[PDB]
Formats: structure tokens, sequence, C-alpha cells
């Protein structure tokens, strides 16, 4: 059961930040357990105790000492800790049930120019494969919707050697009809955007 | 009922 | 390491002759609990007596009963033979329902 | 990264066996068996201690079972497998102390059993030059990788500038998506960035290469159909600096 | 009018003959009410308490396979002495363990026991405050640093103040008509003859429980102090116990001695003499 987490979840880089997990009931002589699974991995632990208060190199993780409702701490907030967490509850010898869990994303400052560019090549495929990118993290891409359309989730790369970091989507489709300024127009977009025309 | 740690080992 | 048992050897309800009746022998206070236990029989070993549950006691000195079944007339003998690692040859008991 | 696993993957037809191994890091006292479905949680399988098989869920059919003889390595055996099978296969381990409960997991079997192997399909890998009007606004060049589309979806992209890999300026997608998702066997695509100076791209000697690792077919297995076989390959699509 | 509750646990190298064995029993007063052992054919705890039969099975599952943890668990452990004792493998030893709490009467906590002994000697032990250990011999020293530093000193007393606690007054409302209900000792006095100058009396207690009982008995007086002769608390197999008392005394003295007879069943306590 005994577990219940937020599906999901975000926080900012590089305070908070502050993972509830509600375990209401759980008697006294059993331990709190938080594990992490960094995507492509394949879990780690990362703290438990006991019903106390405590406090490592990964984690913090507070206890209502009443033993009722905990907390994850992770305590700057990076992109590397973009992650799936498991709240679970070890009485000792028993097998561990990893919920579902948490899905913690971790998203950066700017500065800002949002743009949709044109790309090119292929040669081959083709062709056209637009790139939504360089925009603040308050701004939110949306679904196709027409599934002759296709639009990946945002991501977050890192140059790294400048600065420096960059929200980026991709969308394409392989039509007549498709072009960049008719891709993400059911997405709300910052009503400042750059658009281009390369031909 | 009785209990297990389990980890408590000599 | 290595304590040497202490036996009793009676009667779960007072015997006289033919009744129904029970037979113990009760070892305690021993260590370790590689024992062996006959309850005899006119010399012979009287087959097949059951016998309890291994426990201890606070001085992890170990304790067992060996239960059995019989007629106590006054023309047959009883029982308990013990042996034990520390006893280096039997320690024969005989029954008394006086005690 | 202690634990380790054999095979990486495996693929298979319907009513067939398949066998999986775990080799934990010795003086490991107990080893755990999971299975992992994306999406959820991993769920518990069975457990050892030493050699011995103290714990197993419902979710142990018949035909699975799980061995431990000297107590060191584990294999986990699908006896008559199913669609239903799929999933990733974990196994963890915990030292002989510890303490407390530290379970260290290894990269994990990833079984993909199918109706017939005519599904299976390699991917096809293309690169997309940046845009001009990228360049002259950010003084940057975006480029993008799209590779497409492949069955199942258990394929790894990497990124390598000047025949040398590089890991910075680099967002691949992290779980790729479906092309016609209202099939039960459709087949996935998925798209990556790279990102590096305008002066950088417009050196035209520098060189791009978008890689992808597709693990699919065996050598062994038996292949059918006109096209090429669809065995564990690695496709590749290259691109050259401009000068413009 | 407090209550107690203790599982006691053998473990056995024996080396040849086996893989060791591996014995649990679990008492209530002076109830036997759960076993396991390792031997099995098909282990798993059993019941040996009427009041403990009915529980679900998941209660069953829980304790066998803790038991069967355990088993390994502690062929571990008799592996772990040998290197600290420097010990011969063709050796035969024991580990012996007991854990457990005492209520009582009012239904909350009074203390915790848990400790541990190697062939019959202390080795370990959990003190009275329920946060420290006790290390007998410069061998059980590793194994307290052990707990010590893995904060096992916390997960009993969570335990014993939880889990002991509320599981034994569980059992207790459960069978409470077995035992809450202390039963008196059928008590009488025996002759026996002697010498004939001389002879010996013997103050019989018969079918009580629990076992707690004090045999020892007069003639104005105090007395005996000493004589005496008292005898081993018996089992009488029926879950009741047996005891007596002597005594030694001149012949025809002789309605100067009086038996005295405390126990938990009765009211009185009682007062015996030579009847005839």
């Amino acid at each position: 059961a005994k577990t219940t987490q937020p599906t999901s979840m975000d926080c900012a880089e590089g305070r908070a930040a502050n993972l509830p997990c509600n375990h209401s009931t759980i008697s006294g002589n059993e331990y709190v357990y938080w594990y992490r699974q960094i995507h492509s991995q394949g879990p780690q632990y990362i703290i438990h105790g006991l019903k106390n208060n405590e406090t490592n190199e990964m984690a913090s993780l507070i206890i209502t000492e009443d033993r009722k409702s905990s907390t994850l701490i992770l305590p700057h907030a990076t992109l590397r800790d973009t992650a799936v967490y498991y709240c679970i509850v070890w009485g000792g010898y028993q097998k561990v049930t990893f919920g579902t869990g948490t899905k913690l994303q971790v998203i950066p400052i700017q500065n800002p120019d949002p743009a949709v560019y044109q790309l090119r090549d292929s040669k081959s495929s083709d062709k056209s494969v637009c790139l939504f990118t360089d925009f603040d993290s308050q701004t939110n891409v949306s679904q196709s919707k027409d599934s002759d359309v296709y639009i990946t989730d945002k991501c977050v790369l890192d140059m790294r050697s400048m600065d420096f970091k960059s929200n980026s989507a991709v969308a394409w489709s392989n039509k007549s009809d498709f072009a960049c300024a008719n891709a993400f127009n059911n997405s709300i977009i910052p009503e400042d955007t750059f658009f281009p025309s390369p031909e | 009922e009785e209990n297990l740690l389990d980890f408590v080992r000599f | 390491i290595q304590r040497t048992p202490k036996i009793q050897v009676y009667s779960r309800h007072p015997a006289e002759n033919g009744k129904s009746n029970f037979l113990n022998c009760y070892v305690s206070g021993f260590h370790p609990s590689d024992i062996e236990v006959d309850l005899l029989k006119n010399g012979e070993r009287i087959e097949k007596v059951e016998h309890s549950d291994l426990s201890f006691s606070k001085d992890w000195s170990f304790y067992l009963l060996y239960y059995t079944e019989f007629t106590p007339t006054e023309k047959d003998e009883y029982a308990c033979r013990v042996n034990h690692v520390t006893l280096s040859q039997p320690k024969i008991v005989k029954w008394d329902r006086d005690m | 990264t202690g634990v380790s696993q054999n095979p990486r993957h495996k693929i298979t037809k319907r009513g067939q066996n398949v066998t999986f191994r775990c080799d934990p890091i010795s003086e490991h006292n107990r080893l755990y068996w999971y299975r992992q479905t994306l999406g959820q949680g991993p769920e518990f399988l069975t457990y050892f201690q030493n050699e011995a098989q103290l714990e197993k869920s419902r979710l142990l059919s018949d035909r699975f079972s799980a061995e431990r003889p000297k107590g060191s390595f584990s294999t986990l055996e699908i006896q008559r497998t199913e669609q239903g099978d799929s999933a990733m296969y974990l196994c963890a381990s915990r030292y002989r102390d510890d303490s407390y409960n530290e379970q260290f997991f290894g990269p994990g079997t990833r079984l993909t059993v199918l109706e017939d192997l005519k599904n299976v399909f390699p991917p096809e890998v293309a690169v997309f030059e940046p845009s001009e009007a990228e360049i002259s606004h950010t003084q940057k060049a975006t480029l993008v990788c799209l590779a497409t589309g492949f069955y199942p979806d258990h394929v790894e992209l990497s990124w390598w500038v000047n025949g040398k890999e590089v890991h910075s300026g680099v967002c691949t997608d992290p779980q790729p998506l479906k092309e016609q998702p209202a099939l039960n066997d459709s087949r996935y695509a998925l798209s990556s960035r790279l990102r590096v100076s305008a002066t950088f791209w417009q050196n035209p000697r520098n060189h791009f290469r978008c890689q992808v690792q597709f693990y699919g077919l065996s050598e062994n297995d038996e292949w059918t159909q006109d096209r090429a076989k669809p065995v564990t390959q690695i496709v590749s699509a290259e691109a050259w600096g401009r000068a413009d | 009018g407090s209550h107690s509750m203790r599982y006691f646990y053998t473990a056995m190298s024996r080396p040849g003959r086996g893989e060791p064995r591996f014995i649990t029993v679990g008492y209530v007063d002076d109830t036997l009410f759960v076993r396991f052992d390792s031997d099995a054919t098909s282990p798993r705890k059993e019941p040996r308490a009427p009041w403990i039969e009915q529980e679900g099975p998941e209660y069953w599952d829980r304790e066998t396979q803790i038991s069967k943890t355990n088993t390994q668990t502690y062929r571990e452990n008799l592996r772990t002495a040998l290197r600290y004792y420097n010990q011969s493998e063709a050796g035969s030893h024991i580990i012996q363990r007991m854990y457990g709490c005492d209520v009582g009467p009012d239904g909350r906590l009074l203390r915790g026991y848990d400790q541990y002994a190697y062939d019959g000697k202390d080795y370990i032990a959990l003190n009275e405050d329920l946060s420290s250990w006790t290390a007998a011999d410069t061998a059980a020293q590793i194994t307290q640093r052990k707990w010590e530093a893995a904060r096992v000193a916390e997960q009993d007393r969570a335990y014993l103040e939880g889990l002991c606690v509320e599981s034994l007054r569980r059992y207790l409302e459960n069978g409470k008509e077995t035992l809450q209900r202390a039963d008196p000792p059928k008590t009488h006095v025996t002759h026996h003859p002697i010498s004939d100058h001389e002879v010996t009396l013997r103050c019989w207690a018969l079918g009580f429980y629990p076992a707690e009982i004090t045999l020892t008995w007069q003639r104005d007086g105090e007395d005996q102090t000493q004589d005496t002769e008292l005898v081993e608390t018996r089992p009488a197999g029926d879950r009741t116990f047996q005891k007596w008392a002597a005594v030694v005394v001149p012949s025809g003295e002789e309605q100067r001695y009086t038996c005295h007879v405390q126990h938990e069943g009765l009211p009185k306590p009682l007062t015996l003499r030579w009847e005839p």
C-alpha cells in the first residue's frame, strides 16, 4: 500500500527541493527508506532512518517525528538529480516494494531568446525538422496534436564550456502542409518569439 | 510476534 | 561448556497400582544439548517414549521432559537412564512414588 | 557497477525458453530479482540468502524458476515465454554485514517476447544541419539527429565530433515516441541535439557523426524475409562543417 | 500480577553430521505456544498452544520467513565465532539467544531482554536501559562495536516497547482463560517412616500453574532453613507443575512442624500439617 507519493513534481536548480511521502500507518519498528532511479540505470540507495532526523552526503530526511509523513530534502538541486524517487517502508527482513513514484524535474535559470528555426538537411529522409529552442523554463511545449506531425517533449542541453544551458524541443513531419510557422500552434508560445524563413 | 532485524549478526 | 544434567523420575498423577498412568523423566541444568534419555522397565527398554520440545533457562542450561505410559504395579520396577557428554558412564536413577 | 548480468538483451518467439544470469560481488550474502515495465517501479520477484530461496511473490508463475546453487551466481529461467513477460529483469545484491538495507543493482537483462520476429526493425539514421538564422542570431549551431523507425525501442544514441565521442552540449530524448501509437507493435523514433559554437560549425574540416547502437536479432536467429536481417547493429549518419 | 513473553533460539554446529541445526521456541509465561526446527522435514513455525492456532496465515508466513532467514544468519554467526575464538573446524558449538518483554498488570512495558550466549557462556547482553550493550569477553566486543555503529539499540527498543507488548496483550486476551487463570496446588503432607526414632515428613505441591511457588516450613518456627530437603520444580506434563519440601524430624514430636505454601493461585497462603 503503504506509500502515497505525488506522481510528479518540479523544482528549480538549485535550491529546493522538497519531496514528500505519506506513510500513515507505520509501527515503530519499521524504517523509512528512500531510493532513487536515474533514468537509464537502475535504483540506488539514498538514505534511511529510523524514526528520527537524519542527514548524509546525498540527502537529508525529516520524519514527523510522530512517524507520519517524511520529507526527502535534496539540498542544492541540480540537473543530475532529475530522476524517479521511491519512498518505501522496510520493517526488516521483508521484501522492498518500490512504488510509482515521484518524478522530480529540475529546470535552470536562463538568459532567454525564444526562436523556432528550420534546420535542413536531410537530404534523404526527408526533410524539415523545426527546433523550438532558447526559451525560459516558464514555457511548456504541447502535443502534436494531429499525429501526422510529431513533437518531442522539451529537454535541456549543457553547452557546457561556456556558461551555459538551453531548453530545446524538436518537431517534424513528412508533408507540404507542414512548415515551422505552424508547428507549435496548439502550444502556448511566448508572444515575442523569433521566426525566420531561410527557405 | 517475533522481531527480525535482519542485518544484526555476530 | 559444560554442565552435567540433573534428573527427577516421577508420575504425573500419584500412583497406585494399575491406574492409568503417566511416567516422567525431567532432565535439567545441562549443556551441551546432546543428551540420550531412555525410560527403563525391569531392566529393558520400554520402547518409543515421547519427549518434549527443547528449551533452556536463564543460565543457558537445557531442559527436557520424557513422558510415557504405564501401570504402576508393585511387582514391576522402573526407570530413567540418562547419558550425557560429561557423564563417563550412564547414570541410572530408579523410580519411587514416595518421591 | 559491482553487479553484472548476462545478457544485456534478448528477443524470442512465443512458446520458447530463455535463461538469464547475475554475477554479484563475491562476499555478497543476499541476491534479489526484480522485473520492471517502463512506467512503474521495480516489482519484486525472488530473494536468496546464501544458496537458499527464502521468499518469492505471486508474480512468480511456475514458468519462472530462480536458482542459486553455490550461493554465488543466480540463473533466472523462463519456460514458455509470453508477451506479458516482456520487461527489464533487474538483479541486485547486498553486502554480508551490512549494516543497513543497501541493495546494489546491475544493468539488467532486457527481454522482449514477440508474436513473430517480422516486427523487428532496425533504425534508419539521418542528421539535419543547423539553421543560418540561428548562427547569425545566437552565435551557435544546434545540430539535430532523428533515428527512426525501429522496433523494439532498445537503442542507444551517441555523438562523435571529429571521430571522438562527446557528452558536452548533448541532449538526447530520454525515452522515444511511437510513430503509429494506436498499434501494439508500433515502430519507434528518437530525437537528439548536439550544440556547438557557430565558428566551430563554420569550420569545414570539423566532422559530426550521430551514432545509434541497435540491439536486435541474433546471428543465430531464423530470418525469412526479402529485406536485410535486423541483427544487433550500429546505424549512423555523418555531417561535415559548412563554410557558410 | 504481571506477564512475560520470551522467544528462545538454539543454533548448533555439528560438522560431518549436517549443516547446523537451528531451533526456535516461544513461551508466554510458562506456556509454550510456537516452535520452529530446521530439520524440518519442510520447516515452518508450528502452533503448540490452542489460542495461537487462531491466527492469519499471513501471520505464519511472517514468522516462518523470520526463522528461515535466521537459519542462515546463525549458520554464518557460528562461523564468525570460530574466527573470533580461533576455534577448530571439527569442533561442535552452540549459540543461544533469548529476547522478550515483561508487561505487566497494567499493560505497558516493565523491562526488556535481549541476551546472546556462546557454548553456554554469556556473550553479549542488551542492558535494561535498552540503548547500550554488555560485552562479556574481548570477542563479544567485536560484535558490540558492530551493533553500536549499526544503531541496533533502537530497533530493539522500538519493537520491545511496540510490537512485543502489543502482540503479548493480544495473546493474553485471546487465550485469557488458560493464561490469566492461576491454578492452586493440591497440597498434602505424607509420612515416611523412618528410623524409627526419627521420621521424614514430606510436603507435597501438585497440579498448579505457573511454576513460581515457595514451599518451606516450620516448626514454631522459621524454620528449617537448611535441612531441607527442597527439590527442583518439575513439570507434571499436563502444563501443571510439582514440588516438595521434606523435612526430617524426630519421631512422635511431631505436630510441631507446619507447612507453608505460597502461590499466586491461592488466597491464603495455606498452612498444612501431618493429619494423619
